[PDB]
């Protein structure tokens, strides 16, 4: 009846990575849009009460001063990732005294994410977005449960994954402009969430090649709301 | 390789360690054996027939000393009695090299008795089969104990284990009183395996080992021939 | 030397049906005391005391060490613990520092509690117990002892004159050395009672 | 070494384990703690006691520091453990960075060490939620809850244990800003939140509060009579 | 079937059947060609994506300046042997100074995932790796498979769909040690608009090609150097 | 049942059935047999092409453990290979302590405690090999052992393992090996392997054949070309 | 009679027993086998039968006798790669005694020691517990010959006749009858009363290449095997 | 080898935990500790089980085990697990007096064995102990302390408890005759052979069925007296003088 943790179907894939795949449709919706004027990157909250404090829970979190990140899923278990890229970066610049690079970032964290077993105990039910500028300019990475990663130019994971991946479809283009980017995803968004949308449900981040990782805050926030 | 690392003991719905209980069972098949304290020593007295006439009875013993003043005895089954005796033999001399005194018999039953709690508690192991008996004689007065697979024991002036214990206990409680000397405690100790045995109890069907203050000592057959002899 | 670091002085003597221990009361490093009133005899059971000197770390190590060991003893077992017996506790103790070892020599004197017996023993900084009949001494001023108490000493004596020969050997050993002194304590067991005096020494 | 996955995953995206520890949250005694703008009021409702026997050992409110309380609900045995552990972390965070540890310092500590044993081998997860409550640097007074998954998570007013959600939907409707007014004020606040729980009448009742200066402060069985006197007299006048 | 849990239970058949499992594993990645000639060593991988945004899955991957291998299978099981393929190779380069023969590699490999199709709890490395590189002794084509059975070859084909190329690949063979570099590799893409639905065959951005060459270090051609090599050739025939 | 999953459980009637079903791999394995000459051991193994995409010279079955010892196997390559390393490491450990030549009934001996290792434990599993060992000494004259997955060694006149293995040594008692040398062996090693494996069930094999004794002046090598292809001449006359 | 896992591993049944041991002595009886060894008045022998079924399998290397130490000589029964495994603890066991003590082991005091090791078997419930039985003889000082059993499942005795494998119950009922009555026994009767033992239990009357005899006696205390030209000699006397 | 295992450290559904309770379930059966203070001195009364006529009656206490110099429990339950318990936070206390050298306050060594006694129900896949236990003691901080141990490894501070077969009988009889800081020790005395007279089905108090141990501060003693076999019959039956009296006269 019970089975162990490290087998194989029979139509081959595995078990409980395939279950790890299922969890993250769970997690609240997020989308990144990668433009050759920088990166962009949205989440929604899922305020359950009104008694909560709202700005205690994020999703956006850095890693380094010109990558961010966005995290699906579960929670408590993104932030063990999280903290092994921090440390990855900075062994990074200790060691060659130049900034790590945005794909090998996530080959990084990749290679942890399958490593369960019984010996030296689960994967992670996680899904990371990594947006970042490096020297190839704006970058946009997706991992996985499975620890499989890509590029992608546009992408939405969550609850309202799927529906919001044939809605942006649509929408995207090779020649955006970030100020067009950031306002395409906000109407994404007003669709798949259930609450009305205002500075305190959502936040964002971009990421320049002039500046740094910047962080929008609740003031610069709603201009893009009113002029929706 | 390694080990299981998991207990196979575990609590019944009902509260009670259920292999600790089958294990009383296996005891409860063994060999019958009688021990009896009398005021100046403590007898010792079992029961061991061959199966055929073609065994060599002076090859092994059942009756076996750890020191200069201490013997032990068992009912239950064969090769487990054997590991916790090179245990036993092992434990009084750590005690000797520390202290440079013989051991007391109730301080040996301490650590013997931690050995079976520690083996039913452990990873991956079955609980031992056996009980014991041990006699002994420390500052002038005697002792008897008995331990159990539970790791438990008591502080007994007569008991039997092994089949038919629960008649033997009748036969000791008609029969034992405060005063005995030594000789006639071998007297009613075989006068007890009488019960259980078959229609021949010759020299080489029972063991028999006595302390005194002399120390512990083992019955050759010749006087073992001479005690049966005039019995019952 | 290391012996020399801090000083001490330990005397066991036998009697006729009683045993004394006296020691000196001085703490210092070398040249400088620093107190009067360092304890040196250590209470272990009643009837029985235990006499250290050496290092002044060794001489608290170890009787805590020893203490914690006792202890164990006298509730895993049901009585208290054989003169005899202690002997090879603390032997044990010793040599398991063959290589790293304790800087003291113990003293041990009290009476078996069963039948009244004297018991008195020392001990070498590794561990080889000596049991005598007359007296045993240690610390840094041991050969000023040996001539007190071998010119000193009677067979059968009784507690009083067992007290005054203690005395004389102690005050006349240590004012002849310069590390040990500042004070005498005398215990003096026996199988009623027993008695703790401190002399009137030179404070120089 | 036992080493045996015990937190897998289900085939349709749960963990078993950790949603029944939630389970053992919901029959713990009921603790409940709002926050002012200068003290601070949490007190555990459903005391329980025998009424002739001892109290001083049974206390549910603890000090990791001189700056953090924290009370919690669900199976005990496994909650003074987690206290003792943060009393060492707390300590030795003092032997580096010299600052008193702050209230959102401490949390991180116990949800990491929470979530991390929801991942190792042979260890069920802790069966216990905590409110954090503490009063850190330049006088912020601010509290955390924490999941047996191990998400630590603030908020403005919380009540965890048997009957949450009875009075968690009675707070937000009873939370305005004036009733953070004064410090008795938002005391009567509790009070009739405990009031609305399981029974609560004024001797199984056990408030502390924190004036952000002090240490835990545990008013007796004569201000809580007084508190429900009036309380229950400004009830009996309105209606 | 109480015969089909782990991999040490053997089948009353005698056939285990996690290993026949793994085997199904790489029949769900995309195809990919090997073939070699007397002097050169090519290889050609289909990629595949998830949306029309996503970027395609590379497979081919960069060992040394003399080996280059093609995975199929599941990704994370690929960089784990890739890393412990890289590794060996510069030890050897590290200790006798000379580049570390291709046939003395696999052996290295075969022993390395036996090992945990025999233990207890220990699942089978799913992967398809198609190793191309250079002994002394000119260009070699190797396969290996979950149950650590590695295959001295001169032209194979694994994942999906690939019984197709397989009988292209035999029926031409007899014309493989002849050719320069140009006509073997559009030898070998012919063999993947075999494995194709009859519609999409080669937009210059699903495909790759890494050719080893015996005065030519290991080089992979991705989606635009591919375009030389991709023109010249004919229709598909219907 | 339940009474055979593991190697640690002895059946209702007393025998282990995860030996027996790794025995039961081996007829599935083709044929590799091996006789000894009256000085040296041939051995021979039929190969199956399964396809032409393989390469002549592929995957052998028919490996060299030491200088002088030889060894064909038969059953999952995977294990066979993998018992071939460690039968090469035992070897050098004698030569490094010992000094000397490794001899065979201790070779067999070493490597079969091994094999037998992994049928008492529940952790690993019994391997799925038979395989044959086979040299040729000075002082010793020519040996051959055989090891079955269970771990048991024999010495042989001659020995047969894969799917037809009663059906091979059949014939191989027909020879007498006891007087012929190792050259006239090498055509009887053949045609006893082309009377099996009707060519229904396979289209066609490859031969591949061994060879040991002082006519290889001790050493263990693959037999020349003109020499197999004089059994290979030798094939097509078993019709008649 | 059964709850739990208890006919899989080694724990209690509900009734005392525990039955992966009890299994294992019927694991001796699978080889088709059985072994008489007789203790005389000043010697020892050993009995046991060898089956040979092919031509093929060189009969040299299928001596189930071995020798353990310079005077110490054993009897394998049951399969034979649990067998051959004791033996080489055993001889492993006895050149340690000889390093730690410094004199020869004595044989009761090895076969305490092998009975230990097997008892550990039965004593985790992870092993399985070595299906194969075991027979010493050997010359003591102040002992005379002496004849030991022990069994896989920790047990062991002195005997003074001794028989194990698939006749074991048919020959000790001959035996029984034969060593009551009390006959003097001499060298060459005890390898009369051995050799009937089997002769009229598995009613053979065979000739001298089916069996194998190892013998110690206090003139010559090495353990040695007997030639099949002076077992011919015995058995032409035996047909008188 | 993952078929075998018990999984003795999981949850189960319904949000408890099965193994304990199954422990708890076999600490209601087999023996009877009770104890009593309000005053100078503090008291056990534990009921001997094997009162068979064939046993030689030494090692001076039965169900009483001497901790510390100043400290002692009653235990309850399997008596195997209880050995390895008790000399275990034997040497606790001693490692307490080694590192501060001063005797151990009676509760934190109640703190530290139950966190030794959690351990074993959280992890490690591995059977508890079946294993409750009293503590009286005296320490310079509270003077005279009560406290009781539970399998899940959760204490508590009391006055009067106990762990018998017929406990909650016994504890429902406590909260109906007690007073706060006046029973003496010779009130609690008789109280206490008032309760056992109760909870004993086997009638009419036999004084060798009983065991009853006293925990008095003497100024540098804190002498723990077990009180010998000839005083308990005469205050066994000065409870039987009093109820005759009060049942005629009422």
């Amino acid at each position: 009846y019970d089975r162990g943790v490290n087998t194989f179907s029979p139509e081959g894939r595995l078990f409980q990575v395939e279950y790890a795949i299922e969890a993250i449709k769970l997690g609240s919706t997020a989308i990144g849009i990668q433009t050759s004027e920088g990166v962009c990157l949205a989440v929604e909250k899922r305020i359950t009460s009104p008694l909560m404090e709202p700005s205690s829970i994020e999703k956006i979190v850095e890693i380094d001063a010109h990558i961010g990140c966005a995290m699906s899923g579960l929670i408590a278990d993104a932030k063990t990732l999280i903290d092994k890229a921090r440390v990855e970066t900075q062994n990074h610049w200790f060691t060659y005294n130049e900034t790590m690079t945005v794909e090998s970032v996530t080959q990084a964290v990749s290679n942890l994410a399958l490593q369960f077993g019984e010996e030296d105990s689960r994967p992670f039910g996680v899904a990371l977005l990594f947006g970042g500028v490096d020297e190839k300019g704006p970058q946009l990475f997706h991992m996985d449960p499975s620890g499989t990663f890509v590029q992608c130019d546009a992408r939405a994971i969550g609850s309202a994954s799927e529906g919001a991946q044939s809605s942006l479809q649509e929408v995207y283009h090779k020649s955006m402009t970030l100020k067009e980017a950031i306002k395409s995803s906000l109407i994404i968004l007003k669709q798949v969430m259930e609450e009305k949308l205002n500075a305190t449900n959502i936040e964002l981040a971009t990421v320049q090649p002039g500046q740094n990782f910047h962080m929008f805050t609740k003031e610069e926030l709603e201009e893009v709301i009113k002029d929706i | 390789e390694r080990g299981y690392s998991f207990s196979l003991t575990t609590f019944s719905p009902s509260g009670k360690l259920v292999q600790i209980e089958y294990a009383l069972a296996a005891v409860a098949g063994g060999a019958p054996s009688v021990g009896i304290k009398a005021a100046n020593g403590v007898v010792l007295a079992t029961e061991k027939k061959q199966k055929s006439i073609l065994y060599d009875e002076r090859s092994v013993h059942k009756v076996e000393p750890i020191t200069k003043h201490i013997g032990l005895v068992y009912s239950g089954m064969g090769p487990d009695y054997r590991v916790l005796v090179h245990r036993a033999r092992k434990l009084a001399q750590q005690y000797y090299l520390v202290y440079q005194e013989p051991i007391p018999t109730a301080q040996l039953v301490q650590r013997v008795a931690s050995v079976m709690q520690e083996y039913t508690q452990s990873g991956g192991v079955r609980p031992f089969g056996v009980s014991l008996l041990i006699c002994g004689w420390n500052e002038g007065r005697p002792y008897l104990f008995q331990s159990d697979p539970s790791g438990a024991y008591f502080a007994w002036k007569a008991t039997a284990m092994g089949k038919n214990y629960v008649n033997g206990k009748t036969f000791l409680e008609k029969r034992y009183n405060e005063d005995l000397e030594l000789e006639d405690a071998i007297h009613t100790a075989i006068l007890t395996l009488k019960e259980s045995f078959e229609g021949q109890m010759t020299e080489d069907n029972i063991e028999v080992g006595i302390c005194n203050e002399a120390g512990f000592r083992r019955l050759t057959p010749t006087e073992v021939k001479d005690y049966l002899a005039a019995i019952a | 030397s290391i012996m020399s670091y801090n000083g001490g002085a330990v005397m066991a003597m036998k009697g006729k049906n009683c045993v004394a221990i006296a020691a000196d009361r001085r703490f210092g490093i070398q040249a400088q005391m620093v107190t009067t009133d360092f304890q040196k005899i250590f209470p272990m059971g009643d009837r029985l005391y235990i006499g250290l000197a050496g290092l002044a770390t060794d001489v608290q190590t170890v009787a805590q060490r020893l203490k914690f060991r006792l202890n164990l003893y006298e509730l895993k077992e049901g009585r208290q613990i054989k003169p005899y017996t202690l002997m090879s506790m603390v032997a044990n103790l010793l040599y398991e520092k063959r290589f790293g070892p304790y800087y003291t020599e113990p003293v041990i004197a009290g009476l078996d509690p069963k039948t009244f017996k004297p018991f008195i023993c020392s001990l070498d900084l590794i561990g080889c117990p000596m049991v005598t009949d007359d007296f045993v001494v240690s610390g840094t001023c041991a050969e000023q002892m040996y001539g007190m108490c071998e010119s000193l000493w009677e067979p059968n004596m009784d507690p009083d004159h067992l007290f005054e020969t203690i005395s004389q050997a102690m005050l006349n050993a240590v004012d002849r050395d310069a590390v040990s002194g500042m004070g005498v304590i005398v215990h003096i067991i026996e199988k009623d009672k027993i008695t703790t005096r401190t002399l009137k020494a030179r404070m120089d | 070494s036992y080493d045996r996955a015990i937190t897998v995953f289900s085939p349709d995206g749960h963990l078993f384990q950790v949603e029944y520890a939630q389970e053992a949250v919901k029959k713990g005694s009921t603790a409940v703690g709002v926050r002012g703008r200068d003290i601070v009021v949490l007190g555990v409702e459903k005391k329980s006691v025998a009424k002739l026997q001892d109290e001083r050992t049974v206390r549910k409110i603890c000090a990791l520091d001189d700056n953090v309380c924290m009370a919690f609900a669900g199976l005990t045995a496994d909650a003074r453990i987690v206290i003792n552990r943060a009393r060492v972390e707390c300590q030795s965070h003092r032997l580096t960075v010299e600052d008193p540890v702050t209230v959102e310092y401490i949390t991180r500590y116990i949800a990491s060490l929470k979530q991390r044993y929801t991942q190792s081998n042979g260890r069920r997860p802790f069966g216990i939620s905590a409110l954090i409550v503490g009063f850190d640097f330049d006088g912020t007074p601010r509290l955390y809850q924490t999941d047996p998954s191990g998400t630590y998570h603030a908020w403005k007013a919380n009540a965890i244990g048997r009957g949450a959600k009875s009075v968690r939907e009675f707070l937000e409707k009873n939370y305005t800003d004036e009733a953070i007014e004064t410090d008795d004020l938002t005391i009567k606040l509790v009070i009739k939140a405990l009031l609305e729980v399981v029974q609560s009448g004024g001797k199984n009742i056990e408030l502390a509060v924190m004036r952000r200066d002090q240490s835990l402060k545990i008013l007796n069985p004569e201000e809580i009579e007084k508190y429900v006197a009036e309380i229950e007299k400004e009830k009996e006048e309105n209606e | 079937n109480q015969y089909d849990n782990d991999v040490t239970v053997w089948s009353p058949q005698g056939r285990i059947h996690q290993i026949e499992y793994a085997m199904e594993a790489v029949k769900q990645g995309s195809a990919t060609v090997g073939l070699k000639s007397k002097t050169h060593a090519v290889l050609v991988a289909l990629k595949r994506a998830q949306s029309e945004l996503a970027a395609h899955q590379k497979k081919i991957l960069h060992v040394d300046n003399h080996i280059g291998i093609s995975i199929a299978g599941l990704t994370a099981d690929a960089r784990l042997l890739c890393n412990f393929m890289r590794q060996e190779c510069l030890d050897s380069r590290f200790v006798f100074d000379r580049p570390l023969p291709v046939s003395r590699l696999v052996s290295l490999i075969g022993s390395k995932t036996q090992i945990p199709t025999q233990r207890y709890g220990r699942r089978p490395y799913g992967v398809g790796l198609l190793i191309a590189g250079y002994d002394d002794m000119g260009p070699h084509i190797f396969q290996t498979c979950p149950s650590a059975n590695y295959f001295d070859c001169r032209a194979m084909s694994i994942g999906a769909r690939s019984q197709s190329a397989r009988t292209y690949l035999e029926r031409h063979m007899s014309e493989f040690m002849e050719c320069n570099l140009n006509e073997l590799v559009k030898h070998g893409l012919r063999a993947l608009r075999e494995t194709l639905p009859a519609e999409q065959d080669l937009t210059t951005k699903n495909v790759s090609i890494g050719i080893v060459g015996k005065d030519l270090e290991f080089t992979i051609y991705d989606d635009d150097d591919v375009s030389p090599f991709l023109e010249g050739l004919e229709e598909r025939p219907q | 049942t339940g009474y055979d999953l593991s190697a640690s459980t002895f059946s209702p009637d007393g025998r282990v059935f995860q030996v027996e079903y790794a025995m039961k791999a081996v007829e599935n394995s083709s044929t590799a047999i091996g006789i000894r000459c009256k000085d040296g051991v041939v051995f021979g193994v039929e190969k199956l092409v399964l396809s032409k995409l393989y390469e002549e010279g592929s995957n052998k079955r028919l490996f060299n453990v030491d200088r002088h010892v030889g060894m064909a196997v038969a059953g999952l390559l995977a294990d066979a290979r993998s018992l071939a390393d460690i039968a090469r490491e035992e070897a050098s450990n004698f030569r490094s302590n010992f000094g000397y030549n490794i001899p065979l009934k201790h070779l067999a001996d070493r490597v079969a405690m091994y094999v037998h290792a992994y049928t008492l434990y529940s952790a690993v599993r019994p391997f799925g090999c038979s395989f044959m060992l086979g040299s040729y000494s000075v002082n010793d004259g020519a040996q051959l052992y055989m090891i079955d997955p269970s771990g048991v060694s024999y010495g042989y006149w001659g020995c047969a393992i894969g799917k037809a293995r009663q059906a091979a040594k059949t014939e191989i008692e027909k020879l007498q090996m006891k007087e012929m040398t190792c050259r006239d062996i090498v055509k009887e090693v053949a045609k006893i392997i082309y009377i099996v494996h009707d060519e229904v069930k396979d289209k066609a094999f490859e031969l591949e054949l061994s060879w040991v004794g002082e006519l290889t002046n001790g050493r263990h090598e693959i037999v020349p070309k003109d020499i197999r292809e004089e059994a290979e001449k030798y094939a097509k006359e078993s019709l008649k | 009679s059964s709850a739990g896992f208890d006919r899989h591993i080694t724990i209690f049944s509900p009734e005392g027993r525990l039955y992966q041991v009890e299994y294992a002595f019927k694991a001796i009886n699978q080889g088709g086998l059985t072994s008489v060894a007789v203790r005389g008045k000043d010697c020892a022998v050993i009995v046991t039968q060898k089956k040979v079924p092919d031509k093929l399998l060189d009969s040299s290397t299928v001596t189930h006798l071995f020798k353990i130490t310079e005077n110490i000589g054993c009897v394998m029964t049951g399969m034979t790669a649990d067998s051959r495994s004791q033996v080489q603890r055993a001889r492993y066991e006895a050149a340690n005694w000889k390093y730690k003590y410094g004199y020869e082991i004595p044989v009761d005091m090895l076969c305490k020691r092998i009975a230990d090791i097997s008892q550990v078997y039965t004593q985790n419930a992870e092993m399985r517990p070595l299906g194969c039985c075991m027979i010493l003889i050997g010359i003591d000082e102040e002992q005379g010959p002496q004849v030991y059993k022990c069994d896989p499942a920790g047990y062991y005795c002195g005997f003074k006749a001794t028989a194990a494998g698939v006749k074991q119950t048919e020959s000790t009922s001959f035996l029984e009858k034969k060593v009551k009555k009390k006959f003097d026994w001499t060298f060459e009767q005890t390898v009369e009363t051995a050799i009937t033992c089997l002769s009229t239990v598995l009613s053979i009357d065979f000739k001298p290449s089916e069996i194998e005899v190892g013998v110690v006696t206090v003139e010559n205390p090495k353990f040695r095997i007997l030639t099949e030209a002076e077992i011919d000699a015995h058995l032409v006397a035996l047909a008188e | 080898s993952r078929r075998y295992d018990s999984r003795t450290t999981i949850f189960s559904p319904e949000g408890r935990l099965y193994q304990v309770e199954y422990a708890m379930e076999a600490i209601g059966h087999a023996g009877t500790c009770l104890g009593i203070l309000a005053n100078d001195g503090v008291l056990l009364a534990a009921e001997r089980r094997n009162i068979h006529k064939l046993l030689d009656e030494v090692f001076f206490s039965e169900k009483i085990y001497k901790l510390n110099e100043d400290m002692a429990c009653s235990v309850a339950g399997i008596t195997s697990d209880a050995n390895v318990l008790t000399n275990e936070l034997r040497l606790i206390a001693q490692r307490y007096l080694l590192q501060y050298q001063e005797p151990i306050p009676c509760e934190q060594l109640v703190t530290a064995l139950c966190d030794i006694k959690q351990a074993y129900t959280q992890f490690g896949g591995k059977r508890p102990f079946g294993v409750s236990l009293l503590y009286i003691g005296w320490d310079k901080h509270y003077g005279f302390q009560l406290y009781q141990s539970d399998p899940s490894g959760n204490y508590g501070g009391w006055k009067a408890t106990c762990i018998g077969n017929n406990s909650a009988a016994a504890v429902s009889m406590l909260k109906q005759d007690y007073k706060e800081g006046e029973m003496t020790l010779k009130s609690a005395l008789a109280l206490a052979i008032k309760v056992l007279n109760k909870t004993m089905d086997v009638s009419k108090l036999s004084a060798e069925k009983v065991e009853i141990a006293t925990l008095t501060r003497e100024n540098g003693k804190t002498v723990i007296r077990v009180l010998k076999q000839k005083e308990v019959e005469q205050l066994i039956k000065k409870h039987e003088e009093e109820e005759a009296k009060a049942e005629r006269e009422k």
